[PDB]
C-alpha cells in the first residue's frame, strides 16, 4: 500500500560500495548536493573540470587552439554570459543547491590536491553559475542546436 | 538508446517494470554516466546522470522512475542569410548586423596568452556564422529564456504523483528528449518532449535544413505547449517504448498517428529494424516477471537477416565462385544472432554494410519498402539479388581483409577492453536489428575490435515494496588515473550478471566498503 518508511538521515556523510557507487546521505538538500558535488569531483574531477571550464568559455585560454573552435562556438552563442543570467534567475531554494554543489566540488579539490591533474587547477574554484553554463551548454549547444549543424 | 515501461496488468506480480538504457559514446567526456544515490529526510533518488549535471536524469526511488532517448526535437533554425551592403537582405530591405567586437585569450606554447579578437554580428533571427564554403549562416535557439532545466529534472524525479509529475513537464523547461516514466502506482507514460517552435508552414525536412532567412515569413517566435507534442499514458496495450523511432509506434495498438500532429514535431522515415525489436518484444510478451524483462533486454537478434537470406541465400548458391558458396552455406547455417561464438556474423556485418551503407540504414535495397501499415514487419526481401550477391563477393573480400577468415568467430574479433581486462563480446549493431547495443569500432591490425558506443547505464526496475533493480555500467563508475572503479564492471557485463542496485539503508550498509564523513 503505502511505501517504505524514508530514511531520515541524521548525519552527512556518504558510504561507497565496491564499485565506487556514493550513497549519499544529507540532512537537507544542500547537504546532499554538496556531498553530490565531492562524489562526482572525487569519481570524474579532471573531465568535470575542464568541461566547467570550456562552458566559461575559456577553453582557449586554458587549453589553448584544441579548444578555440568551442570557445568561439560558445562565446558567439553568449552561453558563459546567459548562465549567470539563468543562475541568478533561479529560485533561491535550487540555486542554493547548484551552490551546494559546486562547493561540494571544491572542497574535494581542496582536501585532495592532488587528484586534480595540473591542467585543470587553473579553473577553480568552480561557482553554481559553472554547473549552470555546463548544462546550458549540453542541452542546447550540443544536443539542440550542434556546432556541425549550424557550421556544416 | 531504448526505453521500456511496463503496466501492472502486462506484469506477473502486478507492478510497474521499467527499463532505463541510454546509447552513447564510451569516450566523449560530456557524454560519460555517473551512478549515484542522494537521500535526505525529504526526498531519495538513484540512477545515472552525465558528469557535471547536478541533477539525475536517469533516476528511479521507492515511488517512481524515468528514463530519456533522443528524439532530436528540432529545437533550433539555422537560416541561409542573403547578404547585401554590408548587411543582409530582409523582407525587402537591406538590414544592418547587431556587432559586438569581443575578445579572449588563447593559450600559447610558451605557456603565455595572446589577446585575440572576436566580432560576434547578429541577425533578427540570432548569431551570425560564416561556413568554409563562404555561406552566412544565422542560428536561432529557441528556449533561451527557460533556466530551470535543472529544477525541473529535480522536481520531476522528486514527484509524489504522475500529476506532479506531469506538471514539472509542463514548464518546458527540458528542451528536448523522449522521456518514459513508471510509478508504484501503475501508471505508465511516455512523452516526446521539448520546446518546438510553433510554425505555419513547412515539414521536419525545410526546418532541418537551411531556412530563407531574407523574410519574416519564416521568423517563428513562440514554441508549442506540453499537451500539442505526442504523448501516451496508459495504452490498452500496456506498455510504451521508445529505442530513437520516431513517435509513431509508443506503444501497439497505437493511441494516435502522424496527421494528428504538425508535421514538423518528428520525421516518418522507417523505424530502425532495433525499434521494431522493441515493439514486438513488448507487445509479444505477457505476464511479465522481472527476470524475463531482462532477459528481453539482451535480446541480440541479427533482424537484418531475418529479412534478408531468404533471398540472399539461393542466389548466391548458383554463383560459379565456389568460395561465394561456402560463404552462402555459412551464412544458411547461421541461428541469426549475434553471440561470441557466431562463425557467420562478421560476414553478414560486411555484407549488410554495401546492401544497406555504412549505417546500415539503407532502404533501397529491399524489394518490399517500410510501411507504417506494417510497422515490424518490413521493409522486407531483396530487390535485385544479382547485385546483391555482388555486394557479397566483395563483402568476402572485406572480411577476410579486415579478420583474416570469412569465418572467425564474432567474440574473438569483437572484445571489451578495459585497462587490462578483455572479455569477448556479443550483441551488436542496432541497426542490423540487435537490442542491446554495442557500435563496434573498426578493427585494428589483428582484426580486434571493440564498443566505441552502446550500452553504458543499464537499469531495470520493478516498483514492488520495497522496489527491486537491477544495473550496470560498462565503463565503471569513475575515470580518474588510477581509480580500480573504471574496468571493474566490463566483465560482469561480459556475462549480462548484473547488480543489485542497494537503496534501502541496511543493504547501503552491508556493502559499504568507504566512508567519507562531510560538513557543508
Amino acid at each position: 500500500q503505502a511505501p517504505i518508511a524514508a530514511y531520515k538521515p541524521r548525519s552527512n556523510e556518504i558510504l561507497w560500495d565496491g564499485y565506487g557507487v556514493p550513497h549519499i546521505y544529507g540532512v537537507d538538500a544542500p547537504s546532499a548536493f554538496y556531498g553530490y558535488g565531492w562524489a562526482q569531483a572525487r569519481s570524474h574531477g579532471d573531465n568535470i573540470l575542464r568541461l566547467y571550464g570550456e562552458a566559461r568559455g575559456k577553453g582557449a585560454e586554458y587549453w589553448g587552439p584544441d579548444y578555440e573552435q568551442t570557445t568561439v562556438w560558445l562565446l558567439t552563442n553568449g552561453v558563459p554570459e546567459r548562465a549567470q543570467q539563468w543562475y541568478a534567475q533561479q529560485s533561491p531554494d535550487f540555486r542554493a543547491n547548484l551552490d551546494a554543489f559546486a562547493a561540494g566540488i571544491n572542497a574535494y579539490a581542496q582536501q585532495n590536491p592532488d587528484d586534480i591533474s595540473p591542467e585543470v587547477r587553473q579553473v577553480l574554484p568552480v561557482s553554481g553559475a559553472d554547473v549552470v553554463a555546463h548544462a546550458h551548454r549540453l542541452m542546447n549547444f550540443l544536443y539542440v542546436a550542434s556546432p556541425g549543424r549550424t557550421l556544416g | 538508446s531504448n526505453s521500456w515501461a511496463v503496466a501492472p496488468g502486462k506484469t506477473a506480480n502486478g507492478n510497474a517494470l521499467l527499463l532505463q538504457n541510454p546509447h552513447l559514446s564510451w569516450t566523449t567526456d560530456y557524454f560519460t554516466y555517473y551512478e549515484a544515490h542522494l537521500v535526505t529526510p525529504d526526498f531519495e533518488i538513484y540512477g545515472a546522470t552525465q558528469i557535471g549535471l547536478p541533477v539525475i536524469r536517469f533516476a528511479f526511488n521507492q515511488r517512481m522512475g524515468i528514463t530519456n532517448t533522443v528524439n532530436g526535437m528540432v529545437g533550433a533554425t539555422n537560416y541561409r542569410l542573403t547578404l547585401q551592403d554590408g548587411g543582409y537582405l530582409y523582407d525587402g530591405q537591406v538590414r544592418p548586423f547587431e556587432r559586438r567586437q569581443a575578445s579572449y585569450r588563447l593559450r600559447q606554447a610558451d605557456g603565455s596568452t595572446v589577446d585575440k579578437p572576436l566580432e560576434i554580428r547578429s541577425s533578427v533571427h540570432g548569431p551570425v556564422f560564416e561556413r568554409a564554403d563562404g555561406t552566412a549562416v544565422a542560428v536561432r535557439v529557441a528556449g533561451l529564456d527557460r533556466p530551470g532545466m535543472l529544477e525541473q529534472y529535480f522536481d520531476m524525479i522528486t514527484a509524489h504523483s504522475f500529476d506532479d509529475y506531469e506538471a514539472a513537464m509542463a514548464r518546458m523547461q527540458v528542451p528536448t528528449f523522449n522521456i518514459v516514466y513508471a510509478d508504484r502506482e501503475g501508471t505508465i507514460n511516455y512523452s516526446f518532449n521539448g520546446v518546438a517552435p510553433k510554425r505555419a508552414e513547412g515539414d521536419i525536412a525545410f526546418w532541418q535544413g537551411n531556412v530563407p532567412g531574407d523574410s519574416s515569413r519564416y521568423l517563428w517566435t513562440e514554441t508549442h505547449p506540453l499537451d500539442d507534442l505526442p504523448r501516451v499514458t496508459n495504452p490498452p496495450g500496456g506498455f510504451v517504448q521508445n529505442s530513437n523511432d520516431p513517435p509513431w509506434t509508443p506503444t501497439w495498438p497505437v493511441t494516435y498517428c502522424p496527421a494528428n500532429h504538425p508535421s514538423y514535431l518528428a520525421p516518418q522515415t522507417p523505424h530502425s529494424l532495433r525499434a521494431q525489436q522493441s515493439v514486438r518484444l513488448m507487445s509479444e510478451n505477457d505476464d511479465l516477471t522481472l527476470e524475463r524483462f531482462m532477459a528481453l533486454q539482451f535480446s541480440h537478434r541479427a533482424v537484418m537477416a531475418d529479412r534478408t537470406l531468404p533471398d540472399l541465400i539461393p542466389a548466391a548458391l548458383i554463383d560459379p565462385d565456389p568460395e561465394v558458396q561456402a560463404a552462402a552455406r555459412l551464412l544458411a547455417a547461421w541461428d541469426r544472432d549475434f553471440t561470441s561464438d557466431s562463425r557467420a556474423a562478421l560476414l553478414f556485418e560486411e555484407w549488410a554494410r554495401l546492401f544497406a551503407g555504412q549505417n546500415f540504414a539503407g532502404q533501397a535495397a529491399f524489394a518490399t519498402p517500410w510501411s507504417l501499415d506494417k510497422p515490424v514487419s518490413t521493409p522486407y526481401g531483396v530487390r535485385d539479388p544479382k547485385a546483391a550477391v555482388d555486394q557479397l563477393r566483395t563483402a568476402i573480400a572485406n572480411t577476410k581483409r579486415k579478420y583474416g577468415a570469412i569465418d572467425r568467430p564474432f567474440g574473438d574479433a569483437s572484445r571489451m577492453i578495459l585497462n587490462d581486462v578483455n572479455v569477448p563480446g556479443a550483441a551488436g549493431y542496432g541497426n542490423l536489428g540487435s537490442f542491446r547495443v554495442f557500435t563496434w569500432s573498426d578493427p585494428d591490425e589483428n582484426g580486434i575490435r571493440t564498443p566505441v558506443h552502446g550500452e553504458t547505464w543499464v537499469a531495470m526496475i520493478e516498483f514492488s515494496t520495497p522496489v527491486r533493480a537491477y544495473g550496470l555500467m560498462s565503463y565503471g563508475n569513475s575515470r580518474q588515473p588510477g581509480t580500480t572503479h573504471y574496468s571493474d564492471q566490463i566483465e560482469r557485463v561480459s556475462r549480462a550478471d548484473f547488480r543489485e542496485l542497494l537503496l534501502r539503508r541496511e543493504q547501503v550498509e552491508a556493502a559499504v566498503q568507504e566512508r567519507t564523513p562531510f560538513n557543508f
